[PDB]
């Protein structure tokens, strides 16, 4: 009767049908049985990584006993679930806990083996002392109490294997994680338990996707557990959608009910610079109130003539998680991908050969054609200076994230000595900086969709190349802590400045003599950039002037530029040895200097608009 | 009843109207709700860098529950904010902590799944009661079955320093990555938060203040994150303006304080029986007089302004951003426009010749205060060379003195 | 290619008693202390520091090594494999000379046969082309989109990318650049909706679908 106070009844719980169906894993359960039914030392311990199913095996054995598939040596035996936490509850006096545990042990021995104690998280059996969890050591080695335990793989060697007198009384059972084909079956069996809790239906083509998809995207966790979450979340989200309106009709309404209040409390601003903001916000409101009322119409076109989860809700879940977009190109993204070297051309000018290669390994990955285990694209573009090869790697990180500072840049010119490698991989255990991990590593392990940029790579020491050697071609590198980080979704970009003027084989042979063939072989196309012709500078001129104008709008201060000045600047863009950097200095020598002189000398105030005009030699405002 | 003693009530405060309004962040609250209402292992963990809004999301969820925007499963759920500090208060005996923990868990379980616990900074739950691993993982059986819900939130690098070292417990938690917002979103946040401050400090705030704060706090203070380093500027500006609606403003109260010290020094230095302190006095008196002139002038101008400043504007924020991280971010309020126009002739006092190089430095200093130079590029990078004894190092030392009044304030390294 | 210094040996052996990472044990050890039937692979062994070579001295030909905790794991059932790229330019004497110059005699004397790989022949690339095409078809079989490749196409594909200095990766990059680009531009521009069997055939230089 002391076993009623400190434990529940697993077999009784399994009798009333309160446990999930256990599928497969025949070998593990048969070994648990043939260990649990020997003369002495008859107590197994399941062992293995967290999530692969180790309480599932004990619950399967309990259901199996209740049914009657077990041998004669185990027919009609009850399994009790010991609870070490509720025993040390009130034991402040000097012997009460030992008294409790002794009563429990005596009561277990008082039966004739009709009880199988099952301790979960048994690594907690070492403490309870303050000579505790130690009075069990005699009864263990004789086979009185049949113990079924299950702890993860690495708290075993941390709490138990330290005590080789106690770990002798345990027989280990290793529980390896299943494969995709087996996880599919486990899900096929468990589906009808979520189909009830959520009032929905789940499609087998979705049960296959929730297991194939969650095997190449979520690598930090193990099997089935990392494949049941997708199904459960998809169902819960679908039920939410069923009750209320669908998504993308809810957020459009939430933000509209906010822009209203914004413009309402903004229109009462007795101000003049705030009138250009109100007249700009008042347009996005009418633009949103357009597609909102279009969605409410397109929803009735379907509601007059999305009721079970498919292989699409799963992808949407594994995309909201982990940030990686793996969807189906829902007709809004494809129209944007189709004109990409057109949205990149607003920031980079020329280099058509290189824009149509960076942009070419994004489509052939969003359409599901690239190798699923290798980086999305790994190519190095190199050429003369000031040509636009560090700008392209920023016009690209802005097309995908809408923020130029959401990417990972490391300036490879500080890696002059080989010992500077530990800066991006961590320091081995037992050294100064170890509870910090790597620096490149920990940056990608948190958001595995960024675009890495190794700037000025040939200035480094030829060992960091050999570190990168396996990043390309496999997308993996492990830090000090032993955590493997995957790169199979990033875009690897390496700039350079080799050759410096050689036509095509003074540079192609200077790359070959600075890098090794095993490093050139992992790369995709080696893009060559080209100098700037006189025509393709008259356009960078416009870009620069637009930039400066946008920078000036902090004072509502514009400026008018005449075509003579616009083609004077571009003709004073000179020296096809320095690219397009001199022009940014010419602009500030000509316009910016005298504008700033006039600006703090009175005689120019906000709201004005200054026209530039080419004096016979210089520019006059 | 253990809950009533070992935890507070969040939804109650949300009803009583004591939590700030929560603006935006729709995707995050959507994901939190849909994770919080699934079958097994429903434990969302908000993760992300410090300051970007992670308690604000839970408060938004609480106000949303009070309102009614939640799905059916989350009607009347009574969020509860746990507290493990007041739970380990006095438990020096053997079971006093596990007893309280069991009581709280039992009372959470006795309710019909209503309670939604919430542990803020749950990276402290790991080593709850040590002695030998026993405590803090007694909830590990109840997490899996999803009996208690436990929405928690910790910073991004105390999740892999304390929890990820416990891979058996990380398994029971779902991560909700909260990334920081942009300037356009921060402006919207501020527009709805601009009432509690405006009421606490008896002032008014112009919308230009909010815009300029959300912009400058991103351009200059590159060590914090965005929804907070923008609220701080607004808050300090309002507090200062209310402090000046007291008797006197600044720049009059400083001059009078200086004058009083000069007076109390000149009154006690007069009775000094020496001859070298005669000249060491002859300047103190002149200084006191030339300061009292300025005091009187300011006091008279105040009278004119008062017979013939009540809201924060887009430049008080600049005063704050200048007082903190002493980068000058002002708008050239006539104190130094004359100085920056005199710059060349002033650097001529120490350096002589090389106008071709003095003008080049002065122009780079000048077109940056007018707000014309590239905001993401150094303020200037010159390499001036020539023969020896000519004055290159001298110009560099003169520039630092003209700028900060102390040549030992610049950073010099000898290559 | 990461074990480039002395102290990075403690990365696979654990840490000596009383130091920071001690409860974590080794990294090569703690995966061969349980289930010792695995296969051990050291890529680019010559990229290391010639002091990691002296742990594999007692790993080889005796089968055991001792981690920081003092425990002794046994390698009497694993199959160790070391890859490298030494020489890469000599017929058969440069590789052996470079091996003898980069390793110790008591280290090359412990191994079994030190095999040499030859290098692919023009004949030996059609049997790789069909492998790659089968693999790609299996990839784009999740949308029932199996290809239908012509024999002139396979012969052109096994004749374009061959250069005998980069092995067989040029062939992969060529398959991608030639087929996958056209297929991805045709796929998200409508007109190749699922459940289709697109054929490929030889045009003069490119190969149109
Ligand atoms: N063979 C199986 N058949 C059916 N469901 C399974 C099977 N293996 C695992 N599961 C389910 O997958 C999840 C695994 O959870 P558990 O096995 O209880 O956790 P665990 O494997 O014990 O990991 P730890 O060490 O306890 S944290 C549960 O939802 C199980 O119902
Ligand atoms: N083709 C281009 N289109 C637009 N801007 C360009 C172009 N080429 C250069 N620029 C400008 O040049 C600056 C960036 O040049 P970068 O390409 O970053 O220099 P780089 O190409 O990296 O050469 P190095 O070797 O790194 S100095 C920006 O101010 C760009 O506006
Ligand atoms: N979306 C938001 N709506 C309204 N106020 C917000 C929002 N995000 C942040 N804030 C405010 O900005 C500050 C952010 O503080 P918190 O988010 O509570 O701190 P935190 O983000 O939890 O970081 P820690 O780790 O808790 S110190 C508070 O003053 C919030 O009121
Ligand atoms: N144009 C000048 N105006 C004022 N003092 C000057 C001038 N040129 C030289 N001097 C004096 O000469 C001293 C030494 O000149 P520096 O500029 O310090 O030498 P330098 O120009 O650095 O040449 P090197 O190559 O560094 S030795 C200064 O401390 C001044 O006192």
């Amino acid at each position: 009767q002391a076993l009623q106070k400190y434990s529940t009844d697993l077999t009784a719980r399994a009798r009333e049908g309160k446990l999930d169906p256990v599928i497969g894993r025949d070998n593990e359960i048969r070994r648990v049985v043939q260990v649990l039914s020997r003369r002495t030392k008859n107590n197994p311990v399941l062992i293995g990584e967290p999530g692969v199913g180790k309480t599932a095996i004990v619950e399967g054995l309990a259901q199996r006993i209740v049914a009657g598939d077990v041998p004669e040596s185990l027919r009609d035996k009850t399994i009790v679930a010991l609870d070490l936490g509720s025993m040390v509850a009130g034991s402040k006096y000097r012997g009460e806990f030992e008294e409790r545990l002794k009563a429990v042990l005596d009561d277990i021995k008082n039966s004739a083996g009709q009880i199988i104690t099952f301790i979960d998280e048994l690594h907690t059996i070492v403490g309870a002392g303050a000579d505790a969890g130690n009075m069990i050591k005699p009864m263990l080695a004789r086979g009185e109490l049949r113990l079924v335990g299950a702890t993860t793989l690495d708290e075993y060697r941390k709490h138990i294997e330290k005590d080789a007198a106690l770990e002798r009384r345990f027989q280990q059972v290793y529980v390896g994680e299943p494969s995709v084909e087996d996880t599919i079956g486990i899900l096929r069996g468990l589906k009808d338990r979520y189909e009830v809790h959520h009032g929905v239906r789940i499609t087998d083509s979705a049960l296959v996707a929730a297991a194939t998809l969650s095997d190449r995207y979520i690598t930090a966790r193990f099997l089935p557990d990392k494949a049941i979450d997708l199904v459960d979340e998809a169902a819960s989200r679908l039920r939410m959608e069923i009750d209320s309106r669908p998504v993308e009709i809810d957020e459009v309404e939430r933000l509209v009910r906010r822009l209203e209040i914004e413009e309402m409390a903004l229109s009462k601003e007795e101000d003049e610079a705030s009138a250009e903001r109100l007249a700009k916000l008042r347009s996005e409101l009418a633009d949103q109130k357009e597609k909102l009322a279009e969605l409410t119409t397109r929803w009735q076109n379907e509601k007059n003539a999305k009721e079970e989860v498919g292989p699409d809700d799963i992808a949407d879940v594994v995309s909201a998680w982990t940030g990686i977009p793996a969807g189906r190109l829902l007709e809004g993204e494809t129209a944007k991908l189709l004109r990409m070297e057109d949205e990149l051309g607003k920031r980079v000018i020329g280099q058509k050969a290189a824009v149509t290669a960076v942009s070419d390994a994004v489509r052939r990955s969003r359409a599901g054609v690239s190798d699923p285990n290798r980086p999305t694209g790994a190519f190095m573009f190199l050429g003369p200076t000031g040509v636009g090869k560090t700008e392209l790697a920023k016009a690209l990180a802005d097309f995908l994230f809408d923020d130029e500072r959401a990417m990972v840049r490391i300036d490879m010119s500080e890696y002059g000595e080989k010992h500077t490698v530990a800066r991006l991989i961590g320091a081995p255990p037992g050294y100064v900086g170890y509870e910090a991990g790597g620096q490149l590593t920990e940056a990608v392990r948190r958001r595995p969709y960024t675009v890495v940029l190794f700037d000025e790579i040939e200035k480094a020491h030829p060992d960091v190349f050999d570190v990168l050697l396996q990043v390309l071609d496999e997308g993996r590198l492990t830090d000090g802590h032993g955590r493997t980080v995957d790169f199979r979704n990033t875009i690897l970009i390496l700039t350079s400045n080799l050759g410096s003027g050689g036509s095509a084989e003074q540079v192609l042979a200077a790359v070959r003599a600075t890098f090794k063939p095993e490093f050139i072989n992992r790369l995709d196309d080696v893009l060559i950039f080209e100098g700037l012709n006189p025509e393709e500078l008259v356009r960078i001129v416009d870009i620069q002037l637009a930039q400066l104008g946008k920078r000036l709008a902090q004072r509502r201060l514009q400026l008018q530029v005449s075509l003579p000045a616009k083609r004077w600047l571009a003709q004073r863009g000179f020296d096809p040895v320095y690219g397009a950097r001199p022009l940014r200095r010419l602009v500030q020598q000509a316009i910016g200097d005298q504008l700033a002189k006039m600006l703090l000398a009175g005689q120019v105030h906000d709201g004005d608009t200054v026209p530039v005009n080419v004096s016979p030699d210089a520019d006059s405002l | 009843q253990a809950l009533q003693k070992y935890s507070t009530d969040l939804t109650a405060r949300a009803r009583e109207g004591k939590l700030d309004p929560v603006i935006g962040r729709d995707n995050e609250i959507r994901r939190v709700v849909q994770v919080l209402s699934r079958r097994t292992k429903n434990n969302p963990v908000l993760i992300g860098e410090p300051g970007v809004g992670k308690t604000a999301i839970v408060e938004g969820l609480a106000q949303r529950i009070v309102a009614g925007d939640v799905p059916e499963s989350l009607r009347d759920k009574t969020i509860v904010a746990l507290d493990l500090g007041s739970m380990v208060a006095g438990s020096k005996y053997r079971g006093e902590f596990e007893e309280r923990l069991k009581a709280v868990l039992d009372d959470i379980k006795n309710s019909a799944g209503q309670i939604i616990t919430f542990i803020d900074e749950l990276h402290t739950i790991v080593g709850a009661g040590a002695t030998a691993m026993d405590a803090g993982n007694m909830i590990k059986p109840m997490l899996a079955r999803g009996e208690l819900r436990l929405v928690g939130a910790t910073t991004l690098d105390e999740y892999r320093k304390h929890i990820e070292k416990d891979a058996a417990l990380e398994r029971r938690f779902q991560q909700v990555y909260v990334g920081e917002p942009s300037v356009e979103d921060t402006i919207g946040i501020l527009r709805g938060l601009k009432d509690r401050y405006e009421v606490h400090h008896g002032v008014r705030i112009t919308d230009s203040a909010l815009v300029a704060a959300a912009t400058l706090s991103d351009r200059y203070i590159t060590a914090r994150f965005l929804p907070d380093k923008a609220i701080d500027l607004v808050d300090e500006a309002a507090s200062r303006l209310r402090m000046e609606i007291d008797s006197r403003p600044v720049e009059i109260d400083e001059v009078e304080r200086l004058v009083r010290r000069l007076e109390i020094e000149e009154m006690a230095l007069s009775k000094e029986e020496d001859e070298a302190s005669a000249e060491r006095l002859a300047k103190l008196r002149s200084e006191l007089a030339d300061q009292k002139e300025k005091l009187a002038e300011l006091t008279t101008r105040w009278q004119n302004e008062k017979n013939a400043k009540e809201e924060v504007g887009p430049d008080d924020i600049a005063d704050v951003v200048s007082a903190w991280t002493g980068i000058p971010a002002g708008r050239l309020l006539e104190g130094e426009t004359a100085k920056l126009l005199r710059m060349e002739d002033e650097l001529g006092k120490r350096v002589i010749g090389q106008k071709a190089a003095v003008t080049a430095v002065s122009d780079a200093v000048r077109r940056s205060r007018a707000g014309v130079s590239d905001p993401n590029r150094p303020t200037g990078a010159f390499m001036f060379l020539g023969p020896t004894g000519v004055g290159k190092t001298e110009l560099a030392k003169a520039l630092a003195d003209f700028l900060f009044d102390d040549e030992r304030a610049m950073v010099r390294i000898d290559m």
